[PDB]
């Protein structure tokens, strides 16, 4: 009878924009409601909860959520998305007067504001003696995404965002590699739609 | 810690009985065992309101529990199978839904321990073309040929762990995706200013903690016994 629903396993928000993570519940009588956050290889931390007191509930770091009985909702919001907000978020509800039941979770991806993109594909060499290298696609903005490989002997990773605090500078990248003789960095990302102005050094 | 769990990491072969232990200090009546899986959140296995009071959750099949004391709640995998690979969390609650979670047990169940294998780890040095174009320098670490998927990658600069400038893939990829026991690969990037990479005094190391076999486990192959261990690769800065 009682459930909790988060839709979207993975969602995006622009750096600086309103954060909104949705949760709905199915209990007839209003339940208690909880939002938890989890960082990589860490446990669960309570952000805020509705415990039949205030309907506008406030949490740490500018999070809030409003309990809305008429739309059976408890959406989590934060006014501005920061790169440190990247995490998995779980909505949860009281059930059967004896437990908390958890939603399936939503991972929040923060898209960095890349004002001066500089898309490029670089070749990197093994620090030890090597016929061995990898290819690094880097410095593209939010409109580029990386596709999986078409060749089973070429490996391509998902794009990853790094935040260099020393220079207050964020950048996207993906890595490709292969154990093949005819593998060149010029062809590594041919299954991806890359910027027309991508830099290919020779 | 009020709530403690043991073990923290464990690898087991299929068909073994495995026991996870939760202990608390506040003596709350209510204790719980949950599992976490990607896309499914936390699912309740079993819960208990007092010593010898036991209640099934949504996924109790293949598990048993015992409430040995006010302070202790034990979870058993009765005969471990691979789909019991998960992150397990115990919790306590007060009488007003105030939950306290343990820090978790990462458990991997594999069919054949002969397939266990530590990673090979390599560091790839920054491109001269990146350095010239951007005045930044990206190092890449690649950890390959490992099994199971039960590692922790970190970066170390002049002997101290760094988090800034780092991005590590959230999951490893399968090297042979059509195989149930494929080995895995994982990449990570560390980006620094070009001036910092150009200093030959600076030392950069990628560290992979691998969880594998214990001293107790039998090993019949000629190749190295694939025990829990650290595998690193390193590079020194260099001028141009």
């Amino acid at each position: 009878a009682q459930s909790v629903t988060q839709l979207g396993s993975h969602v995006s928000v622009s750096e600086g924009a309103l954060v909104l993570l949705r949760c709905n519940y199915s209990s007839s009588v209003p339940p208690y409601l909880f939002w938890y956050v989890q960082y990589p290889n860490q446990g669960l931390q309570l952000l805020l909860k509705y415990t039949s007191a205030a309907t506008l509930v406030k949490g740490i770091n500018g999070f809030e959520a409003e309990f809305k009985k008429s739309e059976t909702s408890f959406h989590l919001t934060k006014p501005s998305a920061h790169m440190s907000d990247a995490a998995e978020y779980f909505c949860a509800v009281s059930e059967q007067d004896d437990k908390i039941i958890f939603g399936k979770g939503t991972r929040l991806h923060i898209l960095p504001n890349i004002q001066n993109p500089d898309p490029a594909v670089y070749q990197l060499r093994d620090s030890k003696s090597s016929d061995k290298s990898v290819c690094l696609f880097t410095d593209f903005d939010s409109q580029t995404n990386v596709s999986q490989s078409k060749d089973s002997d070429v490996y391509i990773t998902d794009k990853c965002v790094l935040d260099m605090r020393s220079m207050d500078f964020k950048s996207n990248s993906a890595v490709a590699w292969s154990n093949k003789s005819d593998f060149a960095c010029a062809n590594a990302f041919n299954n991806s739609i890359i910027p027309e102005d991508t830099f290919f050094p020779s | 810690a009020d709530v403690t769990q043991t073990p923290r990491n464990r690898i087991t072969k299929t068909g073994k009985r495995i026991m996870l232990e939760c202990s608390q200090t506040k003596g709350h009546d209510r204790m719980y065992w949950y599992r976490q899986d990607p896309g499914l959140g936390l699912r309740l296995i079993y819960y208990s309101f007092d010593v010898k009071d036991i209640n099934k959750g949504e996924i109790s099949d293949g598990y048993s529990v015992s409430r040995q004391a006010q302070a202790k709640f034990s979870l058993s995998l009765e005969s471990a199978i691979p789909n019991q690979t998960a992150l397990y969390f115990c919790a306590t609650s007060d009488e007003s839904y105030g939950y306290t979670f343990g820090s978790g047990t990462r458990l991997t169940v594999v069919e054949d321990l002969n397939k266990v294998s530590p990673p090979e780890v390599a560091v790839f040095e920054p491109s001269e073309a990146e350095i010239s174009h951007t005045q930044k320098a990206t190092l890449v670490c690649l950890a390959t040929g490992f099994y199971p998927d039960h590692v922790e990658l970190s970066w170390w600069v002049n002997g101290k762990e760094v988090h800034s400038g780092v991005c590590t893939d959230p999951q490893p990829l399968k090297e042979q995706p059509a195989l149930n026991d494929s080995r895995y690969s994982l990449s990570s990037r560390l980006r620094v200013s070009a001036t910092f990479w150009q200093n030959p005094r600076n030392h950069f190391r990628c560290q992979v903690q691998f969880y594998g076999l214990s001293e107790n486990d039998e090993w019949t192959q000629d190749r190295a016994k694939p025990v829990t261990q650290i595998v690193s690769a390193e590079a020194w800065g260099r001028a141009d």
